[PDB]
RNA sequence: GAUGUUAGGAGGGCAAAUCCGCCGAAUUUAAGCAUAUAAUUAAGCGGAAGAAAAGAAAAUAACUAUGAUUCCUUUAGUAACGGCGAGUGAACAAGGACCAGCUCAAACGGUUAAUCCUUCGUUUGGUGCAAACCUUUCGACGGAAUUGUCGUUGAAUUAUUCCAUGAAUGCCUUUAAUUUGAGCAAAGUGAGCAGGAAUGCUUCCCCAUAGAGGGUGAAAGGCCCAUAGUUCUUUUUAAUUUAUUCAUUGGAAUUUUUCAUGUCGAGUCGUGUUCUUUGAGAUUGGAGCACUAAUACGUGUGAUACAUUUCACAUAAAGCUAAAUAUAUGUAGGAGACCGAUAGCAAACAAGUACCGUGAGGGAAAGAUGAAAUAGUACUCAGGAAUGAGCAAUUAAAUAGUACCUGAAAUCGUUAAGAUGGAACGGAUUAAGAGAGAAAACAAGUAAAGAGGGGAAU
RNA sequence: ACGGACCAAGGAGUCUAGCAAAUGUGCAAGUGUAUAUGAUUCUUUAAACAUUUUACGCAUAAUUAAUG
RNA sequence: UUGUGUUGAAGCGAAAUACGUGAGUUUUCGUGGAACAUCUCCCUAGUGCAGAUCUUGGUGGAAGUAGCAACUAUUCAAAUGAGAACUUUGAAGACUGAAGUGGAGAAGGGUUUCUUGUCAACUGUGAUUGAACAAGAGUUAGCCGCUCCUAAGGGAUAGCU
RNA sequence: AGCACAGUCUUAACGAUGGAUGUCUUGGUUCCUACAGCGAUGAAGGCCGCAGCAAAAUGCGAUACGCAAUGAAAAUUGCAGUGACUGAAUCAUCAGAAUGCUGAAUGUAAACUACACCAAUUCCCUGGGAAUAGUGGUACUCCUACAGAAA
């Protein structure tokens, strides 16, 4: 807003949501984690990964609980373990949720996740 | 060409439009300019962005009256001041090298003026510390708590007007 | 401003008269679909538009600086006539006088919550919720250009 | 699988002898794949990629072996020269370019742009 | 002088918007057209840079004089030029932006080239992990140079004061900025309704140095990214801090007094003549040719040719130089009271692409399913197959089925009603039909008793 | 007489320079702050504000080829 | 400035005891699935179409009409197949008639060649055929050419312009 | 089981045809800011390639939709395959390495992968041992230096 370094423009905010790097999509896909998770450390939000167990607020299905299974950075879409629904031929696929409609709860963490709340810190 | 109207004097039959410059960048230009400005003053700690220029009469029949800064000192002025030429040209003041004078009168002012721009000014020696006398025109270096209390104060750029 | 060689980039010239066709400038050559069509002019597809706008058209207006400081005036002295305010649409009923006064401590507040309390406290709580109300997304193409959200001037 | 930081410590000679290895392996592949097969067509880009990489050690270590060769002594093979924009090449040194005439420099040395606070 | 695949090097081409030379029109205007005008333009060719070019007075002025260029405001649509027609058209001053000056040649120095360069080196430093750079002084062996490099900017001589110098010990701090990348970054995922799904509608909360913008299954400050703000690091560049001692080689500015009046760019200026260019007018610049100078008492400007003479201002015929200024090119940012897929670049899409032209060249059309195809049509029946149908099936929705958003008009199909003797439609006024309708086209209130809603009094 | 098979979209007195009268507005023997500077101006801010602690334009005088 | 929206916006289609002299405006139903207004004032514009042998894109009547008439000419049976006048095989009858729809080559073309598939479109009738579509495959030289020489000529070296 | 003549024209409903309108919009547009040369160290341009399954575009160059290194950092995915539990999978950055043949094109040529000539060249190990007909170089003008001849 006020540095005029920054675009606020709206085709080019766009622009660069669609065309983002990789690790700027990993970036982008956070999620919010639960009170308790907030309490115990300073961050709000953080990026979700492969073994976080999430709670969906958002959709059809507004208080399913599960972990993780795959998340999608092309489609900016993370898939729960039971969120299951066959397709037109008899096939099982996962809803994909956006991170905006989804808060964890069990935190999967590595090395650098705990880097990086250290930074948060 | 038809009615009372003035004569067409537009003088718009060349290829005009092809040489139309609109200043859309004017105030931010300025701005720019000030900018750049500022910048030259803060690498220049404490002296002045601005050089002395002499008082001088217009030219013609038509300006004689009116005085305004011209550009560079003359030797005799700066003689006058007891400066040398490229003493006064290291410091704030313009020398010019072509300018003559037959005007005792404006020759006096000028050197008065001279004098005044001197007692203005306080010279930074050019290894710290190191208090030395100047070269030819140039006055003394003053101590550090002298130096120290001038900055204080605000620099005047009343001289230069 | 429209780019300058706009619809004009082409070569086309009209075929003349007796080929059974308009005497607009046509595409040369064949092969594609632009081979033969109508070329420049305002009312061919592709063409120049009308009188193409042009960046030394006159922007800005000046404006004697003594009448905009009548202007000026003026806006003061309405902005001090409390029926005048009222009329312009801000919610000033429950205001005792219109020329606001505030003490220089305002000057000095520092945070926004604050500043709202203090209005509040004034008597432009319903002012406040208007504007608040009034943040909406504009009708048209403005959307598009960066003027997504239109504000009522608390 | 092998990785660059394993092989910069290995020996000219066994790196080159890695590198055959690796060529010959991919011939294979390739053998394979022009029969039809399809089981290791895609373990051959893998294999390709640790040749490339391979290649690239060996390259950085000769390099290496010829700017040590060739430490200072004026004149360089251009290679080896510090390849920079032609414009920039041709353009004199930054000393050369202040280089001052003897009597302007007595003068520079004599009254500098002094700094001058006015009050 | 040739010659060398000798040793070391450089030029060539691409790219142009601004830029600098050349070269160079015509359409056009003059209501014709020939001078003019277009235009010292386009094209052509050559050359540069981040700017280029210009630039340190053979300047203007006629003042109480100004003082390199450039650029802006202005002079000024003025002086002037112009079949004195159409048209064209400066400069000085003045107000600014920015301001920077200089070195060759010539004069001088022969108790001596004091210079310069190639190659080979030699040894203290400072950074960097390396790679590398960055500086430091010192000699060789070659050359170049007396057909002239370097110092001096008249020459000495006095007083004054600086500047370089080298070694020991000495310190490397505190900030301000400025510019790069970084993190961190306030507060609802609360009722209820309707919905496929809120970010909606009510209502109870808050945060805001953040209520730009984007995303998120519909309008979100509080869901996420980012935003306001800060906390580092990067770039340099100011201020502040610590300098102190000893060695002398060299230089500089004034200031005295002597002595010296030096030097100052030639097929060049200039004139004549031709052509061009100019607002330049008995020629403004330039150029070709012919002629061809003067030494600072010179000779060149001082806008009418000339003679005789003043006066004022300059110091041509060698060169360099930052700033302001310009950019329709390229890249990278940021914008809009701009355009919204026949618009906007030709090009929102595998666009300078397909395709056309021998070739120079020409040059398109073409976006949108949904929130989600990790819901893209399963299955059954009829079909050779396409397709169709379903009691089946994804969806909120398939007349959203990939030619997929909305789906107009022309045109065509089905159904119904009607009309119909070589047009049809139409207007005016009815008519019979066929649809529509109740907000004037009747019923306020009163009573019995249900369903709701309110407001007030105490 | 010409143009029009039909339909949909596009499709034509515009913009700038200077002058003019008209009218509005401010100021008024003045007026216009030109460039440019200045700011405790910086999402908007390419605007708005300010004008140095006798600039110039047009007008206030005309007239003459002209020294005037 | 004060509002309308997923209890459905714009648009579109039909209308309406509708209002306006009129441009229009407003409303109802149906579709539609996301925005939309301002008349409170005025500000700005690439601002209003029936025509331009207008431009572009579409669509008609003509019209199921003109026509699908050079190269003498086909027929029977069978096969393949959903389906055969124009695919294949046999049997006739025929033509091309060595100045050949025969063999080879050049220019030009560029995978058209070949096998196995094969039919959305194309193959102006059909088509199971194909120079179409799909997957592969195919061009082997000391001797055949190019490669070397010079020709008309061309591009350059030295110059000179 | 019956019954409408047909056609032409008109109206309404529901459809076809078409892609208008509306709503969007990773594009354009102008303006502003900032920087601004690439090349014999082989450029721009053009060919030829390069993926496991690979046409175009995009990206890259015989290390060929990428190598190393740095900063992120668990995925990548149509399948096959490769990785994590951090030089590895994927991005970003890009400084190191590499950069086919051409093209100013520069050995002579050019509808040639034609042809010369001078170096044989290259790699390994701490002077030998391996290789390859492969790799360099050789244009024209010019400059400085050197060389030995000429007058
Ligand atoms: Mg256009
Ligand atoms: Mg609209
Ligand atoms: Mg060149
Ligand atoms: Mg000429
Ligand atoms: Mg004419
Ligand atoms: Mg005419
Ligand atoms: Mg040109
Ligand atoms: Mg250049
Ligand atoms: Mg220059
Ligand atoms: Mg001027
Ligand atoms: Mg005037
Ligand atoms: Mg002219
Ligand atoms: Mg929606
Ligand atoms: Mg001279
Ligand atoms: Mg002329
Ligand atoms: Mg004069
Ligand atoms: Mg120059
Ligand atoms: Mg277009
Ligand atoms: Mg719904
Ligand atoms: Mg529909
Ligand atoms: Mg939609
Ligand atoms: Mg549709
Ligand atoms: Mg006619
Ligand atoms: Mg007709
Ligand atoms: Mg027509
Ligand atoms: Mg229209
Ligand atoms: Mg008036
Ligand atoms: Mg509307
Ligand atoms: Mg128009
Ligand atoms: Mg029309
Ligand atoms: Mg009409
Ligand atoms: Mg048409
Ligand atoms: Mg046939
Ligand atoms: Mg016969
Ligand atoms: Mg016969
Ligand atoms: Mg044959
Ligand atoms: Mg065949
Ligand atoms: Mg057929
Ligand atoms: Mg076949
Ligand atoms: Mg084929
Ligand atoms: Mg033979
Ligand atoms: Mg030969
Ligand atoms: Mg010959
Ligand atoms: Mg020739
Ligand atoms: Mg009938
Ligand atoms: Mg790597
Ligand atoms: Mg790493
Ligand atoms: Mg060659
Ligand atoms: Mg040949």
């Amino acid at each position: 807003k006020f540095n005029k370094q920054k675009s606020s423009s709206r085709r080019k905010m766009r622009k660069a949501h669609f065309t983002a790097p990789a690790g700027l999509r990993r970036k982008i896909m956070s999620s919010k984690l639960s009170k308790e998770l907030r309490l115990k450390y300073k961050t709000r939000s953080l990026p979700v990964r492969k073994d976080d167990e999430v709670l969906i607020c958002r959709g059809h299905n507004h208080g399913r609980e599960g972990k993780v299974v795959k998340i999608n950075r092309k489609r900016y879409k993370i898939y729960v373990e039971r969120v299951t629904r066959e397709k037109v031929n008899g096939e099982s696929t996962f809803i994909g949720i956006h991170p905006s409609n989804v808060v964890l709860t069990k935190l999967k963490v590595d090395k650098n996740r705990k880097k990086i709340l250290d930074r948060k810190a | 060409v038809a009615h009372n109207n003035v004569l067409p004097n537009v003088h718009l039959h060349k290829w005009w439009q092809h040489r139309v410059r609109v200043n859309f960048s004017k105030n931010i230009k300025k701005k720019k300019r000030r900018l750049l400005r500022e910048k030259r003053r803060k690498a220049n700690g404490g002296t002045p962005i601005e050089k002395l220029h002499p008082i001088v009469h217009c030219p013609t029949q038509r300006y004689n009256f009116r005085t305004r800064l011209g550009k560079g000192f003359t030797f005799e002025e700066l003689k006058g001041a007891g400066l040398t030429p490229r003493a006064a040209q290291t410091i704030g003041i313009c020398y010019d090298k072509r300018r003559k004078n037959r005007s005792e009168e404006s020759l006096t002012k000028n050197v008065e003026r001279l004098l005044k721009y001197k007692n203005s000014l306080v010279m930074i020696p050019l290894k710290k510390n190191k208090a030395k006398k100047g070269i030819g025109g140039i006055p003394a270096d003053a101590d550090k708590n002298t130096i120290k209390e001038f900055r204080n104060k605000k620099p005047l750029l009343s001289i230069f007007k | 401003a429209v780019k300058l060689g706009a619809g004009y980039e082409t070569s086309a010239e009209s075929w003349g008269t007796g080929r059974a066709v308009a005497r607009i400038p046509r595409v040369p050559g064949g092969g594609t679909h632009r081979a033969g069509q109508g070329a420049f002019g305002n009312m061919c597809r592709g063409g120049g538009m009308f009188n193409p706008t042009k960046i030394w058209r006159r922007w800005g207006r000046k404006v004697n600086l003594k009448e905009k400081r009548y202007a000026v005036c003026s806006s003061i002295a309405a902005s001090g006539v409390t029926s005048l305010v009222l009329a312009r649409g801000h919610r000033i009923s429950h205001l005792k006088e219109v020329p606001l006064v505030v003490s220089n401590d305002i000057e000095s507040l520092s945070k926004t919550k604050e500043a709202v309390n203090f209005l509040v406290s004034l008597g432009l709580k319903d002012e406040v919720n208007r504007l608040v109300k009034s943040k909406k997304i504009r009708a048209g193409k403005g959307k598009m250009r960066n003027r997504k959200y239109k504000i009522r001037n608390g | 699988n092998v990785k660059a930081y394993e092989l910069r410590t290995l020996k000219k000679k066994e790196l080159l002898d890695k590198l055959d290895e690796l060529k010959k392996e991919l011939s294979g592949l390739r053998i394979s794949k022009a029969l039809g097969n399809s089981a290791k067509n895609s373990k051959i880009h893998g294999v390709r990629k640790n040749v490339a990489r391979v290649l690239t050690v060996y390259n950085q270590k000769r390099k290496m072996e010829l700017r040590q060769l060739y430490k200072n002594k004026k004149f360089k093979p251009y290679n080896l020269r510090k390849k920079l924009t032609k414009n920039k090449r041709l353009q004199l040194s930054p000393k050369q370019k202040a280089a001052m005439t003897l009597r302007q420099k007595k003068k520079v040395q004599n009254f500098p742009q002094r700094k001058y606070l006015v009050v």
